[PDB]
C-alpha cells in the first residue's frame, strides 16, 4: 500500500544514485530525513498550513546541512507537490532492499536467548555462504526470554531452534 | 445404546491423555527454566552450523 | 527479450511487469513459462505494467513468475482437416483423437471488413424447408433470429439446414457452443456422428464451467474459421458460402458484463457493460457477404424476462434480418417442424425482393391463416355450420395449408425411414397458389401430409 | 492520501531530477502514459490546446479532452 | 495405563527430526474473520494457510505487496504481530465409504462424536469437470417415490435437476424424502445443509437414523453459526465426496441446501475484499461460481472408468445425479441468482404455495415444472403409462375452471372433468411414504382403465390405499417381478387387470 | 500504555496504542475521563483500533488518554437481578440501590454445541383457545407477534407470563430494544399490580442511545437466560426460561445504522453484510439442550406489511410460529384479536401433535376459509338463495368465532381479569363437538367471551 | 429523528417535582408534537416515512382524491389509528364513537360494489345509505372548530 | 451401566495418574532427546516437579 506508493520513486532514486555511485550519500540523507520525519516537533512545524513547498524543500535543506545535491532538491520539491513527504522511512527502506540486492549483500537477522560470542557470528556468516550468498550482513539480538537457540530470518526465510520446538511436541502430541 | 457407551468410553481413555501431557510439559518447562547451560547454547548452536 | 514476471493476482485478473523498452500491445497472447494458461493484454497500466485475464483455471500460481508472450493476438489451426474436429477456444483438440493436421494459423482478430467489399447485390439463399421459402427467405448473408424452447428439433432443424447448404450450394459449416452444458454438446455430437454430417462441420464449445474469457473468445473462434473458409477461394475464385450456428447471443452478452464488471468498469442502463453495442457490433460486421463468398448466421436467441425492450434484444434486432419461431402445440399437433407461419418475419418480405408475385401471394396465405385463426374460436364455441359457406372454404384450405407446409426431412431418413424431399421454390409458389385458386378444394387434407411438391400431393391423392 | 498521479513515472521522476524545466521541447511533443480503449492519459503538452486534433507517431489523430495540471486525457 | 505413556515417548522420538527453513507471513490487519498479512512472497493461489493459534485460512488476493486472506476456524483469536505459515499444499479433505454413518464439518472433521475417522484418503477441493468427450447419454432412472415426479418428471443417473419454489414448501422434505427411496438403489446419498438451525439439522438427522438409511448415507452441514467460508466452500467438499464413488464407477447422488444462501456468503466474503460490485451487490463469477459446480456431476463414460482405474473395473460406468434447492422471493424467476441457475439444470420443478396452502401435499405445479430428458429416465413400463396422466391433466389443467360450471355443458366435457379431478387428486401424498415403482404401476393403471372413474372422488386416497394393501398381500410376488424389471407385458397387465376387478368384487373401500 | 482520543466521527471511534500493546476484540476500554466505555470493533494496526461508545458520546476530546480492561464485556447476573432493571452495562436505573451479587459473566460465548442440541422435540401449552389449536409451541421455541396496534400485545405477554410463572418456577425476562417507553413503563407497573417480578428481569435499550447499546441489550438478555438456565436446581436440571424481544427488527437496525461508517460495504438493500452472521450468532444461542431449555417471544414489526425483503427474511428462517395480529377481528369485540387463518406454526404435525388434533384444526382451517370466500355472495343475496348446505357451516364459524373470545386472565381490568387456561383436551373435546354439530342449534353468543362447552351450555341455559 | 420525538412525552409528577425541588408538587407534566411528513404519490414505503411511521405512536392520513371528493378535511380512517384509544376520550365520546367506526368499516366493506345499488341485499343498501349520510356528516369547514 | 462404568473408570484414573506422573518425569528427559544429547543429565537430577 504505502510502500505501493513508494516503490516508483525508490526505483528512480536507484537508479539515479546508482548511475552516479553517490548511493551512499543518498542514504544517508535518506536516514536522515527518515528521522526528521519521524519527530512530531519538526512534522508538525513543517505541516504548518502556511508554507508552500519552497518553504519545506529550504527547511528540509538546512536540517540537512551541507549534504544535499540538485538532485536532492529536485526529489524533495516533486515530492512536496504531491505532499508524499509522509512515506519517506519507507522509501528509504525500500531504497537499502534495492542496494542489497544489487551488491548481492543479503541483510540477516538473528536473535539468541544468550548474548554471542564473534567466532560463533563468523561461524554463522561462514554456514550462510554455505547457504550460497555473495555477503552477508548480520545484525544480532539477545532474546534470553526465548528459551534458548538461535532463530534467523532472512526476509520470508526462517530458522527456528528455541522455545518453537516444543510448541511443535505439544501441537504433536494432542 | 451400546456404541454410545463405547464412545464415552473412547472419549475418556483420549481425554485423560491430554491432562497428562500437559502436566509432563509444565515439568519440561520447569526443567528447562532450572537449566542455566549457556554451554548447552554453544554446543547447539555449533550443531546446527554443523547440521548448516 | 520478452519474459516478464507475474506482479499480481486476484481471482482472474492477472497483472505483469516488463521493460519499459519492450512492452506487448492489447490483445497480445501471453504463455505462462512452465505451464499451459495463456495471458491476455486488456489495457497498458504504464510502467510496464499490463493488466490481463487468464485462460482456464488459476491455481497454485504464484508472483513473480516469468511469463512470455507471442507479439501478436492468438492464432488457432485453421484448414480442410478442421471438420469433425472439436477444439477448444484455443483452437486445440479435446476429441482427444490426435493433434490438428494444419499447419495454417491466423490471428483471431481482424478490423471490420471493408465498405468496398459489401456486396452491391441482395439475393436470397435457397433451402428445401418449403416454409422460409415462402414466408421468411433468407437473403444472402443475413442473420436469422430463432427463438423457441428446446425439445422442438433445434437440433434436428441445424441438421437439415447443414444438410441442404453442403449438398446443394456446397456450404461448410461451423458451430460454436457459447456457455454450453457438456451433456447435450455430446449429445451433438453423437447426432453429428450418427447423421453422417460430422464430416462437413467444424466444432468449437465453451463450456459454463470456464472463466468468462473462453466463452467470450469462442466466438470469435467460429467467425474467423468461417472468414477462413469463405476467403478460401475456389476454382476461379468464388471461394464458399457459409452458414454459422451460435447458440444464445445472449450468453455472450452475459459474460461480456462479466469481464466488463470484473474489469472494474461501472454497469450500465440495466447493468450490462457500457461497451456492450461495441462488442456486439465488432460480432456482426464480420457476418456478412463478400464480392467473393458469403457468409451466414443462424444465431439461438433466449429473451430473459420476456423484455422486447431489454437493452440486449434490442441490439440483436438491430441487426437481425429474419425471424423464425418454433411451436410447442404446433409440434404436439404433429407437425415438424413447428414453425409458427404467423410470426416469423423477414426484412426480405417486400415485391422488390422476392418479387411481386411471389410477395402477393405470401400475403394472401397470410391473410389466410389470420382469418382462419380468428375464425377458430366460432367454430370452437357457435359450432361450424352457423357461419358463411366461404369462410367454411376458408376454414378447409387453411387446413389443408397447414397440412402441407410440413414435410419429410433428409435428415428424418435414418430417424424414421421415410426418406425427405428436396424441393425448390417456382413448384411450392405454383402450387400454393393453385390452392389459393381453390382448384384443390376436391381432396382430403391428407395428400397434403408429409409430403414433398404439388405433384406428389396430387399423386398421394389419386393414390388415396 | 490518494491513489499516484498517472504521471508520475521513474523515467519522468529521474528526468526532473536532472533537471526539472524544458520538458519535451517546451511540450511541443508528447508521450503516451495510460491506454484502455481509445482513452489515452499522457504526459507533456501544455501547448496542446483542449478540443485540439493530437497528431502521432502512428500516423493517427488525437482528440484534446482533459487539461490537466500534470497530464492529459484524449 | 502404561501403554500411552510408551505410545507418546516413541511419538515424540519422531519428531525435531531437523530445523524447518520455512516461509512464512505476520498479520497486518484483522476484520471479521478477514486478515491482510504481511510476507511469504512465494504462495500457491488459493493455499490453505496455517496460524499460530492452531487454526487455519484460505488465501484468496495476492495483490503485488501483501495478502488477504480469509479465517477458516473461528477469529477473535488473532492479533497483528502474530505469524501467518502456508502449508505448501492446497485445500484438500478427506473421503471414503468409511464416511457413511458419519457426520463432518466442510472441512470433513466429525461433528457426530463418533470419534477420529480413518478416512485413507483425502482430495483437493477444487477440481475440474472431466472431458466432455468423457459423457455417454443417460438411461437409467432415478426414483423419488411421487407418482407426478417419476411421471412427468422423469429422473436419470447423472443428471442436474433443479426443485424451487418459494419458503416453507416442504422443499426440504422433498430432498430428503427422495433420499429415503434408495433403500434398493444401491447407491449412496450425501446431503448438504447451508446455514441451518442446529435443531433442524438434528431433527433430519434422528429423522434418518429412524430410517436407518444413514448407512449407505453421508451428510454434512454448513450451519448458521459457522464461517461464512466454510458455508461458501462446503457445496464443493460434497461434490468431492461424490466424485470420490463416481470416479470408482459407482453412481450416487448428492442434494444441496440453499445455494443461493452460499452465494449471499460468497458476496459478504469478496465485498470484504474490496472488489468491485455487480448487480446487487453480486460479483459477477457467481455463475461462473455456480456452474463450475454444478457441472462435477453427470454420469461418465465408463471407458473414462476404465482407463482411470487403470484396469481395476471395466464394467460399470460411474454417475452422479444433482438435486440442488432454490428458495425464492414471492415465486419470482427474474431475480439474478436464479436466473443463473436455471440455464444449468438439466430441468426444473416448481413448488406453489397456494396448493400446499389449499393442502394439496404436495404441491408441485407440474404446469412449468418440466424435464427436458425425456422418457429415457422412466422404465419401459412407466413410459408407456405415463401418456395418459400427461394428456388428462393437459386438458383438465386448460379448462378447470368450470369446477361449479357444466350444469348445463355437453356430457363429454362433464366426464372429462371428473377424470381430470380425480387424477388430479391422485397424486396428494404424505411425507415418508414412498411408493414403489409397482404402487405407482398399478395406480395408473387403474387410472387409465377409468376403474376409478365411477367412484366419489372424496375417497380416491382411501381407493388406492386399498387396492395397494390389497395387492400387496394377495398378489406379491408379481410386483416382486415388476419392481425386480419394470416392464409391461400383455400378461402382466392382464394379471393386474384381473387383480384389480376382483378387489372391486372384493372387500369394499 | 495508555491510548488516546485519535479521531471522532459520529458513532465510529479510534485510538492509538503501543503496538507491543494491543487490545483484543470485544474488550471494554475505559475512558479516563468518564464512565463511557468502549468496545472493539476492529484493530487498525501500528496501535490503532476502531470502536464503539458506550454511553453518552459528549464529553469527548481529541487526545484523551483511554485505558482497557482486556477482557470482554462482563455484567453481573443471578437470582440478585429479578425485578430489577439494568442498563446495557447492568446497572441499576431504577434507583434501586446497587446489584447485590458480583457474579459477573461474559456476553460473547459460543453457539451451543452441535452435540448438546436436545435430543427429542418438545411441546408447549397456553390454556389459549387458536394458539394451543392453531399456534402449538415447542419447548425452546421461536414466536413471532406480527403487526397489532389497536390492541394490547404487552397484555398479551403478560397473560403468557403469568401463565409460565404459574405453570412452572422457570422465570421470565425481557430486554428493551427500541422500546417505546410508554408502552415498558405501562408494562412494568402492570406487571408491578400483577405484583409478579420475582421471575422478571429488565433491561432496556430505548431509542435514545448509540446504536451500539441497543445492540447488546439483545446480548445482554441472551446471557441472563443462559446463566438462569444453566442453575441446575437440586436434580440436575434448571427450569426452562423464556424471553422477551422488544423487536428482532430493532436488533438488525443497530448493525444497519453504523455499518457503512464502519468501513462495511452496503448490501442488496444498502444493509449490512455481517447481517445473516448476526442474526445466526443470536438464533443458535436460543435452542433447547440436553439439561434444559431457553425458548423467547419475538416482538415483530412489518415495515409497510411488506416481508419480500430481507429484514423480515432472514428473521422468518428462524422462527416456528407466525402469530400475526387482526385488527377487525379486534373491531368484532374479540378479546384476543388473532387471526385464525394467517397464523401458522411449523408445529402442527401429527406425529408431534397426535392425529386427531391435526385432523380437527384440518377442519377448521377448512370451514373458516370457505365461509370467508362465501362473504360476498352472501352480501350480494343472502343466505336463502345459498343451497342448505353451508347454512350449517355459516353458523359453525359464526360460533367458532365466538368461542375464540377468551376473558383475559390478566388485564386487571378488562372483564375481571379471569383466567382461562382450558386444557388442550377439552378444547378438543369442545370443537370436535362443533365441527361435529353437537350444539350446531345455539346462538353463537353462547359461545361468546366464554371457553369449554361446560361454560357456552350453562350460558345458553342462564338466557 | 429517533432522539427529537424521544423528547416529547409526559413524565411524571415526582420527576418535575424533584426537578423544580419542590417548587411544584401536584401537577404533572405532559408534551404532545405533531410532525408533518409529504408523500410522494402517496407512497408509503419511503425511506423517511417508513422510519418516521416506525416511530411514531399511530398514524394520521390524508387523501388526495377525498380533498378532491370535497372531503375536507379528507381523513382516510381505514388506515389512520392510534395505539392510545379511548383512553385519552372522556367516557361521553369514547361511548359513542363505536356505532360510528363500525358503520365506516361496514361502508369501506362494500366499497367495490358501491356503483351497482340495483341488485344487492336491502339491508346492505341501508348501511351504504347510513355510510353516505355519516360520511357527509364528516364533513366541516376551515377555523371552526367545535366544542 | 454407563454411569457406573465411567465413574469406576475414572475412579481408576488416579493411580494412573500417579503412574503416569513418574512416566511423564521419565518422559521429561525426552527433551534431551530433543537436542543431540548436549544435555543428557540435566533432568535426573531434578525431581522438583512432583506434582499430581
Ligand atoms: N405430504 C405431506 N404430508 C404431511 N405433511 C407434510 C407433507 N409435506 C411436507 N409436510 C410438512 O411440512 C412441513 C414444512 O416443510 P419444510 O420444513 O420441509 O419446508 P421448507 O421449505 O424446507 O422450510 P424452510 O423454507 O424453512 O427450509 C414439514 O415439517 C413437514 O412435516
Ligand atoms: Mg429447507
Amino acid at each position: 500500500e504505502l510502500l505501493t506508493l513508494a516503490r516508483p520513486y525508490a526505483k528512480a532514486a536507484f537508479a539515479y544514485a546508482s548511475e552516479q555511485g553517490a548511493t551512499d550519500n543518498w542514504s544517508n540523507a535518506l536516514q536522515v530525513l527518515s528521522a526528521a520525519v519521524q519527530d512530531e516537533a519538526f512534522s508538525a512545524y513543517l505541516n504548518r498550513p502556511e508554507l508552500t513547498p519552497a518553504e519545506q524543500v529550504k527547511l528540509f535543506a538546512k536540517v540537512l546541512g551541507e549534504d544535499q545535491s540538485q538532485a536532492v532538491s529536485n526529489f524533495l520539491t516533486l515530492l512536496a507537490d504531491n505532499d508524499r513527504l509522509v512515506l519517506l522511512p519507507e522509501i528509504a527502506a525500500e531504497y537499502e532492499q534495492l542496494k542489497s540486492q544489487n551488491n548481492n549483500n543479503v541483510d540477516v537477522v538473528i536473535e539468541s536467548a544468550f548474548p554471542l560470542t564473534a567466532e560463533q557470528e563468523q561461524l554463522l556468516k561462514s554456514a550462510l555462504e554455505k547457504r550460497f550468498n555473495s555477503t552477508v550482513t548480520v545484525s544480532v539480538e539477545v532474546k534470553p526470554e526465548l528459551i534458548a537457540g538461535v532463530v534467523i530470518r532472512a526476509g520470508d526465510q526462517v530458522i527456528d531452534d528455541s522455545a518453537l520446538n516444543k510448541l511443535e511436541k505439544m501441537r504433536t502430541r494432542l | 445404546a451400546k456404541e454410545a457407551v463405547d464412545q464415552e468410553i473412547n472419549s475418556a481413555r483420549e481425554e485423560l491423555r491430554q491432562q497428562v501431557a500437559a502436566l509432563a510439559v509444565t515439568g519440561a518447562e520447569k526443567i528447562l527454566n532450572q537449566q542455566v547451560d549457556a554451554e548447552a547454547h554453544n554446543a547447539m548452536l555449533s550443531q546446527l552450523a554443523a547440521k548448516l | 527479450m520478452s519474459s516478464g514476471r507475474i506482479i499480481q493476482i486476484i481471482g482472474a485478473v492477472i497483472d505483469v511487469e516488463f521493460e519499459r523498452t519492450s512492452v506487448p500491445k492489447i490483445y497480445d497472447a501471453l504463455q505462462v513459462d512452465g505451464t499451459e494458461t495463456t495471458l491476455e493484454v486488456q489495457q497498458q497500466l504504464g510502467d510496464g505494467v499490463v493488466r490481463t485475464i487468464a485462460m482456464g483455471s488459476t491455481e497454485g500460481l504464484k508472483r513473480g513468475l516469468t511469463v512470455t508472450s507471442t507479439n501478436a493476438p492468438i492464432s488457432v489451426p485453421v484448414g480442410t482437416a478442421t471438420l469433425g474436429r472439436i477444439m477448444d477456444v484455443l483452437g486445440r483438440p479435446i476429441d482427444e483423437a490426435g493433434p490438428v493436421a494444419t499447419e495454417e494459423r491466423l490471428p483471431i482478430h481482424r478490423q471490420a471488413p471493408s465498405y468496398a467489399e459489401q456486396a452491391a447485390s441482395t439475393d436470397l439463399l435457397e433451402t428445401g424447408i418449403k416454409v422460409i421459402d415462402l414466408l421468411c427467405p433468407f437473403a444472402k448473408g443475413g442473420k436469422v433470429g430463432l427463438f423457441g424452447g428446446a425439445g422442438v428439433g433445434k437440433t434436428v432443424n441445424m441438421m437439415e439446414l447443414i444438410n441442404n447448404i453442403a449438398k446443394a450450394h456446397s456450404g461448410l459449416s461451423v458451430f460454436a457452443g457459447v456457455g454450453e452444458r457438456t451433456r447435450e454438446g455430446n449429445d451433438f455430437y453423437h447426432e453429428m456422428k450418427d447423421s453422417n454430417v460430422l464430416d462437413k462441420v467444424a466444432m468449437v464449445y465453451g463450456q459454463m464451467n470456464e472463466p468468462p474469457g473462453n466463452r467470450l473468445r469462442v466466438a470469435l473462434t467460429g467467425l474467423t474459421m468461417a472468414e477462413y473458409f469463405r476467403d478460401e477461394k475456389d476454382e476461379n475464385g468464388k471461394g464458399r458460402d457459409v452458414l454459422l450456428f451460435v447458440d444464445n447471443i445472449y450468453r455472450y452478452t452475459l459474460a461480456g458484463t462479466e469481464v466488463s464488471a470484473l474489469l472494474g468498469r461501472m454497469p450500465s442502463a440495466v447493468g450490462y457493460q457500457p461497451t456492450l453495442a461495441e462488442e456486439m457490433g465488432v460480432l456482426q460486421e464480420r457476418i456478412t457477404s463478400t464480392k467473393s463468398g458469403s457468409i451466414t448466421s443462424i444465431q439461438a436467441v433466449y429473451v430473459p424476462a420476456d423484455d422486447l425492450t431489454d437493452p440486449s434484444p434490442a441490439t440483436t434486432f438491430a441487426h437481425l434480418d429474419a425471424t423464425v419461431v418454433l411451436s410447442r402445440d404446433i409440434a404436439s399437433s404433429g407437425i415438424y417442424p413447428a414453425i409458427d407461419p404467423l410470426d416469423s418475419t423477414s426484412r426480405q418480405l417486400d415485391p422488390l425482393v422476392v418479387g411481386q408475385e411471389h410477395y402477393e401471394i405470401a400475403r394472401a396465405v397470410q391473410n389466410v391463416l389470420q382469418r382462419y385463426k380468428e375464425l377458430k374460436d366460432i367454430i370452437a364455441i357457435l359450432g361450424m355450420d352457423e357461419l358463411a359457406e366461404e369462410d367454411k372454404l376458408v376454414v378447409y384450405r387453411a387446413r389443408k395449408i397447414q397440412r402441407f407446409f410440413s414435410q419429410p426431412f433428409h435428415v428424418a431418413e435414418v430417424f424414421t425411414g421415410a426418406p425427405g424431399k428436396l424441393v425448390p421454390l417456382k413448384e411450392t409458389i405454383r402450387g400454393f397458389k393453385g390452392l389459393l385458386a381453390g382448384e384443390y378444394d376436391h381432396i382430403p387434407e391428407q395428400a397434403f401430409y408429409m409430403v414433398g411438391g404439388i405433384d406428389e400431393v396430387i399423386a398421394k391423392a389419386e393414390k388415396l | 492520501m490518494q491513489q499516484l498521479n498517472p504521471s508520475e513515472i521513474s523515467a519522468l521522476i529521474k528526468q526532473r531530477i536532472g533537471d526539472l524545466d524544458t520538458s519535451a521541447t517546451a511540450k511541443n511533443e508528447g508521450t503516451i502514459v495510460m491506454v484502455s480503449d481509445g482513452i489515452v492519459r499522457i504526459h507533456g503538452l501544455a501547448d496542446a490546446m483542449y478540443g485540439e486534433m493530437i497528431e502521432f507517431d502512428g500516423g493517427l489523430f488525437g482528440m484534446a479532452l482533459n487539461l490537466e495540471q500534470d497530464s492529459v486525457g484524449a | 495405563p502404561s501403554e500411552i505413556s510408551a505410545l507418546i515417548k516413541q511419538r515424540i522420538g519422531d519428531l525435531d527430526t531437523s530445523a524447518t527453513a520455512k516461509n512464512e507471513g505476520t498479520i497486518v490487519m484483522v476484520s471479521d474473520g478477514i486478515v491482510r498479512i504481511h510476507g511469504l512472497a512465494d504462495a500457491m493461489y488459493g493455499e490453505m494457510i496455517e496460524f499460530d493459534g492452531g487454526l487455519f485460512g484460505m488465501a484468496l488476493n495476492l495483490e503485488q505487496d501483501s495478502v488477504g486472506a480469509v479465517v477458516l476456524g473461528n477469529y477473535l483469536s488473532l492479533q497483528e504481530g502474530q505469524k501467518a505459515r502456508c502449508t505448501g499444499r492446497v485445500l484438500e479433505v478427506p473421503v471414503g465409504p468409511e464416511l457413511l454413518g458419519r457426520v463432518v464439518d466442510a472441512l470433513g472433521n466429525p461433528i457426530d462424536g463418533k470419534g477420529p475417522i480413518d478416512a485413507k484418503l483425502t482430495d483437493a477441493v477444487e477440481k475440474v469437470a472431466p472431458g466432455v468427450i468423457w459423457r455417454q447419454s443417460v438411461d437409467q432412472p432415478v426414483q423419488t417415490g411421487y407418482k407426478s415426479v417419476d411421471t412427468m418428471i422423469p429422473v436419470g443417473r447423472g443428471q442436474r435437476e433443479l426443485i424451487i419454489g418459494d419458503r416453507q414448501t416442504g422443499k426440504t422434505a422433498m430432498a430428503i424424502d427422495a433420499i429415503i427411496a434408495q433403500k434398493n438403489s444401491g447407491i449412496k446419498c450425501v446431503y448438504v445443509a447451508i446455514g441451518q438451525k442446529q435443531s433442524t439439522i438434528a431433527n433430519v438427522v434422528r429423522k434418518l437414523e429412524e430410517t436407518g438409511a444413514m448407512a449407505y448415507t453421508t451428510v454434512v452441514a454448513a450451519a448458521a453459526a459457522d464461517p461464512a467460508a466454510m458455508q461458501y466452500l462446503a457445496p464443493y467438499s460434497g461434490c468431492t465426496m461424490g466424485e470420490y464413488f463416481r470416479d470408482r464407477g459407482e453412481d450416487a447422488l448428492i442434494i444441496y441446501d440453499d445455494l443461493s444462501k452460499q452465494a449471499v456468503a460468497y458476496r459478504q466474503i469478496s465485498l470484504l475484499l474490496r472488489r468491485p460490485p455487480g448487480r446487487e451487490a453480486y460479483p459477477g463469477d457467481v455463475f461462473y461460481l455456480h456452474s463450475r459446480l454444478l457441472e462435477r456431476a453427470s454420469r461418465v463414460s465408463a471407458e473414462y472408468v476404465e482407463k482411470f482405474t487403470n484396469g481395476a473395473v471395466t464394467g460399470k460406468t460411474g454417475s452422479l445425479t444433482a438435486l440442488p434447492i432454490i428458495e425464492t422471493q414471492a415465486g419470482d424467476v427474474s431475480a439474478f441468482v436464479p436466473t443463473n441457475v436455471i440455464s444449468i439444470t438439466d430441468g426444473q420443478i416448481f413448488l406453489e404455495t397456494s396448493l400446499f396452502n389449499a393442502g394439496i401435499r404436495p404441491a408441485v405445479n407440474a404446469g412449468i415444472s418440466v424435464s427436458r430428458v425425456g422418457g429415457s429416465a422412466q422404465t419401459k413400463i412407466i413410459k408407456k403409462l405415463s401418456g395418459g396422466i400427461r394428456t388428462a391433466l393437459a386438458q383438465y389443467r386448460e379448462l378447470a375452471a368450470f369446477a361449479q360450471f357444466a350444469s348445463d355443458l355437453d356430457e363429454a366435457t362433464r366426464k372429462q372433468l371428473e377424470h381430470g379431478q380425480r387424477v388430479t387428486e391422485l397424486m396428494k401424498q404424505k411425507q415418508y411414504a414412498p411408493y414403489s415403482i409397482a404402487d405407482q404401476a398399478v395406480s395408473v393403471y387403474a387410472s387409465n382403465e377409468g376403474y376409478m372413474a365411477d367412484v366419489e372422488v372424496k375417497k380416491i386416497v382411501d381407493f388406492d390405499a386399498a387396492l395397494i394393501a390389497y395387492f400387496r398381500s394377495e398378489y406379491a410376488p408379481l410386483m416382486k417381478q415388476i419392481d425386480e424389471t419394470g416392464d409391461y407385458n400383455k400378461d402382466i397387465e392382464a394379471a393386474i387387470k384381473a387383480g384389480i376387478e376382483s378387489f372391486k368384487a372384493t372387500q369394499t373401500y
